[PDB]
């Protein structure tokens, strides 16, 4: 019945959306770091072979 | 780092061989030049003595 209550719940749903976007950005950052380290390791082994 | 050390072992073996070659070549060259000069001086000293 109270409008303030519904307005308070809108902040809850926008915080849930912000949480989901932060989660996908963190997953992308960790995949980027894994590929970066794999390429760096292959590059170092190739420099020693050269 | 484990894979890089696996190849770095063979790199260090080849560098050990190259250092061996360089050091023994330098020492052999200098010693043989001094021995040749000494032999020529010795035969000259024989002829001077006569």
């Amino acid at each position: 019945v109270d409008q303030r209550t519904r307005d308070a719940l809108q902040r809850s749903v926008q915080l849930a959306i912000e949480i989901t976007t932060n989660s996908q950005e963190a997953a992308a950052k960790h995949e980027a770091q894994r590929l970066e380290q794999e390429a760096r390791g292959r590059l170092e082994r190739q420099k020693i072979l050269d | 780092q484990s894979e890089a050390e696996k190849a770095r072992k063979e790199l260090l073996e080849l560098e050990a061989l190259s250092m061996a070659v360089e050091s023994t070549g330098t020492a052999k060259a200098e010693a043989e030049s001094r021995a040749e000069a000494a032999r020529i001086e010795g035969e000259g000293s024989v002829l001077q003595a006569k």
